[PDB]
């Protein structure tokens, strides 16, 4: 299954979240709505019927391989994690999930991350190690998608990232670090990190010295 | 075939993991496809050709002296009472019935399972295996939509109306 | 009301064996099917496995993640659902919570198959990590600003401390939330934005204290 990973709407508007997946056009796809720290609940089932206890602004529809979660004037409460899953009775039962959607309810402006990207000390060098952090804050939604570039290359193990956590300021800010070995960082001319938010793709670049 | 658009004469339209079919309402018997029409008690000389049940109609029997009793149409045979397709004779489903396979210019007997089953294919392609199937019917009816009862799909009232009509 | 309440969770090296527990109240627990869906640290959500009711032959089907390792049980007398796990990885810490399946009807089967009733969860960790103190590195410096900061590498356990010039300096400074690394232990960094001038001049020293190993590191931030 596939889904956005982070959408954005001011208080009154239409939400909207689309699940893709070929086992959408067998069977039901059904929504969980979780909120920080809490269990997740059941919003629609069946594609686009809600259970009891949920109030009507929550409906589904199903055109094909693609299922849209619908939230007629969105409240704050609404703010939360959102996962569509499904089934797949092919082989042995597999419940399907996606891989989940940031619903932001706007309350501020969007701010774009502020980025800084450091290159692995000489010190840390000099112990047979490598580390690049890429530092990033001051971003609103909390959501984001950061990816590596060995060279204008991606890059796909050796990433660690955290995951958005609230500032003072009721902004966002997250960390990425990628390991490497001291020969991966002297050979490449360059190392890179992308921080995408919003559509807006921020870029650092470092190379050694 | 019986598809979406089929008009069930004095029954309803019902739909399973992999055909639709029509349903009598009440007491009545399927005088074909999609024809539902009384049945007779007691086959007797006035009786004959009239339907006594599923697939089946009264006939005579140029016996001693003469008999009548409920034999199945062609292409049918009697099992458990009820008359299945010939092709049928031997295919058990378990959560399901057999059905012939619309797609095949032969005749051959396949499996269509309750809502919430199937097909098997490690089970002779038997109705063991959990797996939703979505429902197609139009139920356009003033609030009718699609309800599973029975292991079946069927255009029945929305949760809190009962029936003249739902309400 | 219905309850699911998890139990069994803890903290175990990779390798080991270690077996949840589910109390349901409030329901007919021998009528539905039992589901385990488990959650990543800031992760979407992964199914696990699923056994049925004895309509069904109390049959069981897991993700591919999970099989062969995993095993689910369920005791209808005691209204208990049970996940045996063995061989464990460090993929597999998560947070495990126990679902009710809704959608049967009146015969034992299932016309449809959600997830109605959500649990509480338990929190399974896989680690083979120990107390161990940080190893503390420099981060080196338009708009007239520059960044340095200080990098706390390789702790356990949480947390750490970091002032800066003995908490002497505390605008512009900013330290993030730590990562937690496949090995188990954490790593964060702490830095500050001063006017570029300032750097030949201004001296910048970073307190790292970590309580739990009684580790305290001072290192100085020079530019290059």
């Amino acid at each position: 299954l596939t889904q956005p990973p982070s959408v954005s709407f001011s208080p009154g508007q239409t939400a909207r979240i689309t699940c893709s997946g070929d086992a959408l056009s067998k069977q039901y796809t059904y929504w969980y709505q979780q909120k920080p720290g809490q269990a997740p609940v059941l919003v629609i089932y069946k594609d686009s019927e809600r259970p009891s206890g949920i109030p009507e602004r929550f409906s589904g529809s199903s055109s094909g391989t693609t299922v849209t979660l619908t939230i007629s004037g969105v409240q704050a409460e609404d703010e939360a994690d959102y996962y569509c899953q499904s089934a797949d009775s092919s082989g042995p039962y597999q419940v399907l999930f996606g891989g989940g959607t940031k619903l932001t309810v706007l309350g501020q402006p969007k701010a774009a991350p502020s980025v800084t990207l450091f290159p692995p000390s000489s010190e840390e060098l000099q112990a047979n190690k490598a580390t690049l952090v890429c530092l990033i804050s001051d971003f609103y939604p909390g959501a984001v998608t950061v990816a590596w570039k060995a060279d204008s290359s991606p890059v796909k193990a050796g990433v660690e990232t955290t995951t958005p956590s609230k500032q003072s300021n009721n902004k966002y800010a997250a960390s990425s670090y990628l390991s490497l070995t001291p020969e991966q960082w002297k050979s490449h001319r360059s190392y890179s990190c992308q921080v995408t938010h919003e559509g807006s793709t921020v870029e650092k670049t470092v190379a050694p010295t | 075939k019986v598809t979406v658009d089929t008009v069930c004469k004095r029954g309803f339209l019902i739909q399973m993991s992999g055909h639709l079919e029509c349903k009598c309402e009440n007491d009545l018997v399927l005088v074909n496809e999609e024809t539902c029409e009384e049945k007779v008690l007691k086959c007797d000389e006035k009786t004959v050709n009239k339907p006594c049940g599923d697939f089946s109609k009264c006939i005579k029997i140029d016996g001693n002296p003469v008999s009548y009793a409920c034999k199945c149409n062609l292409g049918y045979d009697m099992v458990n009472n009820v008359c299945i397709p010939n092709e049928c004779k031997q295919v058990t489903c378990g959560n399901g019935k057999c059905i012939l396979d619309t797609s095949n210019p032969v005749k051959t007997g396949v499996c269509s399972c309750n809502i919430g089953k199937v097909p098997n294919v490690q089970d002779q392609n038997k109705c063991s295996k959990d797996g939703e199937t979505k429902c197609s019917l139009k139920c356009l009816k003033e609030q009718e939509t699609c309800k599973a009862v029975d292991g079946i799909y069927k255009c029945d009232c929305k949760d809190g109306f009962i029936i003249s009509i739902c309400t | 009301e219905v309850h699911l309440v998890e139990s069994g969770g803890g903290l175990v090296q990779p390798g080991g064996s270690l077996r949840l527990s589910c109390a349901a109240s409030g329901f007919t627990f021998s009528d539905h099917y039992m589901d385990w869906v488990r959650q990543a640290p800031g992760k979407g959500l992964e199914w696990v496995g699923r056994i049925r009711n004895k309509a069904n032959s109390y049959t069981t089907d897991y993700a591919a993640s999970v099989k062969g390792r995993f095993t689910i049980l369920r005791d209808d007398s005691k209204n208990s659902l049970y996940l045996q796990m063995n061989s464990l990885k460090t993929e597999d810490a998560a947070v495990y919570y126990c679902v009710r399946v809704g959608g049967l009807g009146e015969r034992g089967d299932y016309y449809y198959y959600y997830m109605d009733v959500w649990g509480k969860g338990t929190t399974v960790t896989v680690s083979s990590a120990s107390t161990k103190g940080p190893s503390v590195f420099p981060l080196a410096p338009s708009g007239g600003t520059a960044a340095l900061g200080c990098l706390v590498k390789d702790y356990f356990p949480e947390p750490v401390t970091v002032s800066w010039n003995s908490g002497a300096l505390t605008s512009g400074v900013h330290t993030f939330p730590a990562v937690l690394q496949s090995s188990g232990l954490y790593s964060l960094s702490s830095v500050v934005t001063v006017p570029s001038s300032s750097l030949g001049t201004q001296t910048y020293i970073c307190n790292v204290n970590h309580k739990p190993s009684n580790t305290k590191v001072d290192k100085k931030v020079e530019p290059k």
